[PDB]
């Protein structure tokens, strides 16, 4: 048990594209969305 | 003072409705993937990221850009404009390979912030709106960007450099520009947001689970 | 029925339930000063020279987008809402240039009426003032944008009854202005209605320009005949 | 006994956030074994009114600046559905200047954050979440990306999300640069793809909020907590801090402090022990501070006079006429330029007024231009009381409660340091006539 | 402070000084004052009739 070590380097190995590669990832989870019943407010 | 940067669009020969923009198919599988997240029939609310998301490939945001986005949520684009003109995160203008937003409200400015900014200033040679002629560094002020205990910090390309003193910030210049990237976080010694020494508080160790949980549960 | 009971200055009005505190005002007969709300447009909410206030309400509300509540008592001419529209005013003029005497709104201003009718006589104001760059929308509509004290009516128009979405505002707070971003002409069958709806002088009428002023004018009410609908 | 008094000295047995320093293991694994993520699905078959009532009898109030009571906020989602989607919608702006807590939570333990987005929904009743989470944040919304990844892969969300039988999803929407985007219906308005532009109240978004649906905006705090409250219950939250001020609060000690920091600490601990414990007190001595803002620039400034004896809870900064604000206490000590510091504040808020509405988008540039002016002393007294009627008229009149925050401070400034103004206003006549 | 017959100045830079806001027209007890403007050329607001009828006039 350490507690003067600070474990949170995730972020340095960070790119730019890390966020929407997750949200692509996570993609598949995600359960239905639910529909208004338009393509838009203006259809 | 005064903003400086001007919100009508004229074109350029650079800048102009026919400038060559299109996502990378990868971009347009992220594009995808970002859109399917909000309910049917509210596709617009993806322009903030996917706007967003041309500006991560290209660099900034050219008017044919803006049309890209709004051609493909098939939302107006005066809306898109509004959009882009509205949030400070979204570049209408080229900026430097690197982008140093230096925090000068008052924690921050109490903090000796402006000690910061000068040496900034003179070790690039440009001012607090100007790119390097080399094109990888630009260099702004920017309000409050929350890492207020961390004061004076600087905000580079997603990466926060905290705890900076005039001889730090020129290191991390020196760093950026010798073709490395240099470590985020405080640059005293701290990699936290802790007093700077003892550890007032959470030296303990962590309470194992279901330690304070309450009867009939 | 489902009319609810309400008080405009103690006394009593029957409404729908929905109704604005801005429409039971206008039941007895009061017309409550305005910038940013038409009744055939979309609330906006943003001027703020409709606020008034309700009988034990510290705060007041605006009166044109508030639905009035059972048992409520507006009381439009209390010296909280004299005062409300007296700041709101002020705020309005800060900024405004000096251009009545070369402005075509000049004795139809409804920016000068309501100054003239609910604001102070005086300016404190003693800073510089703000001068943005005009905008070039087509030969029907001449655009001055100093003059825009940002009600947005033009933008909800041509969105909701024109069919388009040129208009809009870029940038925020001070600097936030009302344009197209682009070099774009607003070219609608229905765009001239655009200098009506606009309170100011920075949507006027290209063509008549600089030729007459309001109190002059002999008005006949006729009909038109450029097409079928009369 | 009941009803203490000496609030403030409460050990690390008591802390939710035990990882605020990021000492620990920032991913599921670390909080699980740290009492994260602990008995949810009992937690979720309790119903949602059960959970309701532990919020309520908590007495937990909004940690995102405004202090309204928690559980009877989230019971205006406990109507029956009507054919639309419910949705529960978490405020990680964190705009304010000075406020670094929500930073933490999300970088640090933001499988808290996920507990408590699940158990918010459940009580609720709502669908989704959406985490809207500042621009600026890249690593932290990355962190807790990877966190939502691993509880989905545990299958702590999404389909079933335990063996309870309820579906809920977890979205992160990154901003772009607005502070005004930390308001609840500007956040909502940002989240639907426009201008961060704030609604007209009412409806209320329990009514009509993000898409049109009935959403409930909730800080990353009063969300976090959620889950620890439930299961140590309502009435040990409340065993902390006064009456109506119930249970333990992130700090963010700055400026002029030996340790600028964060620190958890009990609701009604008095402001100098909060300083001198944990902030290693002022620089040149607790004789050397000036001033204090103790929730963040939205709130007004008070002297010293009033900081030796104030407690740091929202009633008793009500009384001291300041506002506990975000509990973000920065720090001025006497070497400072105290009209300077209001006038950069003001800077502040106006670049980050919208300009949806009059008396902000006029007024707060007009107080811009008096401040500066005030600053170097070209001014003269007869302005400084002109300058408190402007921000009158400002306060109470505007859409947004950006414009009490601009119009606070100046008055904070303008009640105790009027003498400095009028000082500055002399040396500057006196050496230019 | 004299009053007598009615003049209309220009600038220095010999630019008119009216700008045909017709306000004179409007005070005029004796309506004395004829005004008709247009744009001119270079899109200045000028006046292109300006008439004072001096036996109408009170002075
Ligand atoms: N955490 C941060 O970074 C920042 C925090 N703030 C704080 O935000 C505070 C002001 O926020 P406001 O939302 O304008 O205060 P408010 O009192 O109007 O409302 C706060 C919360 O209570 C809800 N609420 C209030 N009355 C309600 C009702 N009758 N029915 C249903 N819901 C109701 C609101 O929907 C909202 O969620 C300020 O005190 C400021 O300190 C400001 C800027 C940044
Ligand atoms: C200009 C402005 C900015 C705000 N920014 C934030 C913010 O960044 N984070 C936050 O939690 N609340 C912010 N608020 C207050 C929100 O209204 C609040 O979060 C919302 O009412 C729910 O917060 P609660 O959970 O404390 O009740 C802001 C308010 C205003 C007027
Ligand atoms: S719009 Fe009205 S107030 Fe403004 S210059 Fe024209 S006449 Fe004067
Ligand atoms: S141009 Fe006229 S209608 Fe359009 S926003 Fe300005 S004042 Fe309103
Ligand atoms: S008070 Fe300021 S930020 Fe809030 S809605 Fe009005 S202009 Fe926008
Ligand atoms: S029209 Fe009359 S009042 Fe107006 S500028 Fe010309 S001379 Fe003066
Ligand atoms: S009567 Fe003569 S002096 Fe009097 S306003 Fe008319 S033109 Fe001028
Ligand atoms: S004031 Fe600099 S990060 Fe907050
Ligand atoms: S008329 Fe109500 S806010 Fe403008
Ligand atoms: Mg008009």
């Amino acid at each position: 048990f350490d507690n003067s070590t600070y474990r949170n380097l995730q972020h340095h190995e960070y790119s730019t594209y890390t966020f929407l590669d997750l949200n692509v990832e996570l993609s598949k989870f995600r359960m239905p969305q639910p529909s208004s019943g338009r393509q838009s407010p203006r259809h | 003072g005064a903003g400086g940067a001007l919100f009508v669009h004229r074109d350029t020969p650079e800048n102009n409705p026919d400038t060559p923009f299109d996502f990378t198919p990868e971009n347009y599988k992220r594009i995808e993937a970002i859109v399917k997240n909000y309910p049917e029939g509210h596709k617009a609310a993806a322009v903030l990221p996917v706007l967003d998301l041309a500006q991560r490939q290209n660099g900034w945001l050219p008017i044919s850009a803006m049309n890209k986005v709004a051609e493909i949520l098939q939302v107006p684009p005066m809306r898109v404009y509004e959009v882009a003109t509205f949030y400070t995160m979204y570049n209408r203008k080229p900026v430097g390979k690197y982008h140093i937003q230096v925090c000068t409200t008052t924690p921050c400015m109490l903090r000796n912030s402006d000690s910061i900014l000068e040496a900034i200033q003179k070790k690039l040679g440009i001012k607090v709106g100007e790119t390097t002629p080399d094109k990888l560094f630009t260099l702004i002020e920017v309000e409050c960007l929350g890492a207020c205990v961390n004061a004076p910090m600087v905000q580079i390309n997603d990466n926060y450099y905290e705890d900076l003193t005039p001889k730090d910030i020129e290191e991390i210049i020196d760093e950026l520009k010798a073709g490395k990237i240099p470590k985020p976080g405080p640059r005293s010694g701290r990699f936290s947001c802790e007093p700077a020494g003892g550890l007032t508080s959470l030296t303990e160790p962590p309470k194992g689970p279901g330690f304070g949980v309450q009867a009939g549960l | 029925s489902n009319l609810i009971e309400v008080f405009v200055d103690g006394q009593s009005v029957m409404v729908e339930p929905g109704t604005t505190v801005l429409q039971a005002c206008e039941k007895v007969g009061m017309q409550i000063p305005r910038f940013c709300y038409h009744e055939r447009l979309s609330v906006a909410g943003n001027c703020r020279m409709c606020l008034v206030e309700i009988e034990k309400a510290p705060k007041v509300v605006a009166a044109c987008a508030m639905p009035v509540m059972k048992g409520w008592n507006i009381l439009t001419n209390s010296e909280k809402s004299k005062k409300a529209r007296e700041g709101v005013m002020e705020f309005l003029l800060a900024n405004h240039p000096l251009d009545c005497p070369i402005c075509d709104q000049g004795g139809e201003c409804d920016l000068q009426d309501q100054s003239m009718m609910f604001g102070s006589d005086r300016s404190r104001f003693l800073e510089g003032k703000r001068a943005v760059e005009d905008k070039n929308i087509g030969p029907l509509v001449k655009t001055i944008m100093t003059r825009c004290i940002q009600c947005t009516r033009c933008i909800r128009f041509a969105s909701e009854i024109a069919g388009v979405d040129d208009l809009g505002t870029t940038g925020r707070g001070n600097d936030m202005q009302v344009g197209t971003y682009i070099e774009k002409m607003f070219m609608s069958e229905l765009s001239g209605n655009i200098i009506d709806i606009c309170p100011v002088g920075a949507l006027t009428s290209k063509p008549y320009a600089f030729t007459a002023r309001p109190w002059e004018t002999r008005k006949t009410e006729s009909i038109d005949v450029m097409d079928a609908v009369g | 006994a009941p009803k203490k008094t000496s609030f403030g000295s409460l050990k690390d047995e008591d802390r939710i956030f035990t990882n605020l320093y990021g000492r620990h293991d920032w991913r599921l694994k670390g909080a699980q074994s740290r009492g994260d993520w602990y008995k949810t699905k009992e937690i979720l078959l309790k119903g949602p009114d059960w959970i309701l009532g532990e919020v309520k009898t908590s007495g937990l109030r909004g940690r995102g600046g405004a202090g309204f009571p928690t559980g009877l906020k989230w019971s205006f989602m406990n109507k029956p559905s009507d054919g639309r989607p419910k949705y529960l919608v978490v405020n990680a702006d964190e705009g304010e200047p000075g406020t670094c807590k929500d930073r933490e939570i999300i970088r640090h333990d933001p499988h808290k954050l996920v507990e408590g987005c699940l158990v918010g929904g459940r009580a609720m009743g709502a669908r989704a979440a959406y985490i809207y989470i500042r621009g600026e944040f890249y690593n932290e919304a990355s962190n807790l990306q990877v966190a939502i990844r691993e509880a989905y892969e545990a299958g702590l969300i999404g389909k079933n999300a335990c063996g309870s039988g309820y579906d809920f999803d977890v979205f992160v929407v990154r901003g772009a640069g607005a502070y005004i985007c930390g308001e609840e219906t500007a956040l909502i308005e940002s989240i639907e793809g426009k201008q961060g532009k704030p609604r007209l109240k009412p409806p209320f978004p329990a009514d009509v909020g993000v898409f049109g649906c009935p959403t409930t905006v909730a800080n990353v705090e009063t969300v976090a907590v959620s889950p620890t409250i439930c299961r140590r219950g309502g009435a040990w939250f409340a065993s902390f801090g006064r009456e109506r001020n119930s249970g333990t609060k992130l700090f963010n000690i700055s400026g002029h402090v030996n340790h600028p920091c964060t620190v958890e600490e009990e609701m009604s601990v008095p402001l100098k022990e909060l300083i001198e414990k944990h902030a290693g007190g002022v620089i040149g001595g607790w004789d050397n501070l000036l001033a204090v803002i103790p929730g963040g620039s939205s709130t007004p400034l008070i002297p010293k006079s009033v900081c030796e004896t104030v407690l740091m809870d929202f009633d008793a900064l009500v009384q001291a006429q300041t506002g506990l604000g975000t509990a973000a206490v920065i720090v001025m000590d006497r070497s400072t330029d105290i009209v300077k510091a209001i006038a950069r504040l003001i800077e502040f808020y106006k670049h980050e007024s919208c300009g949806q509405c009059t008396p902000c988008r006029e007024g707060v540039d007009w107080m811009n231009k008096v401040m500066a002016r005030f600053v170097k002393g070209d001014a003269r007294p007869a302005e400084i009381d002109s300058l408190w009627e402007i921000s009158k008229q400002i306060e109470g009149h505007t859409i947004c409660a950006l414009g009490d925050g601009a119009a606070w401070p100046v008055q904070g400034l303008i009640r105790h340091f009027r003498p400095e103004l009028e000082e500055r206003m002399q040396q500057f006549a006196l050496q230019h006539q | 402070r004299f009053r007598g017959e009615h003049a209309l100045r220009r600038y220095p830079s010999g630019e008119e000084r009216c700008i045909a806001c017709k306000l004179c027209e409007a005070v005029c007890p004796a309506q004395a004052i004829t005004i008709e403007a247009e744009p001119r050329a270079d899109g200045s607001r000028r006046t292109t009739r300006y008439d004072i009828d001096m036996t109408k006039c009170i002075y």
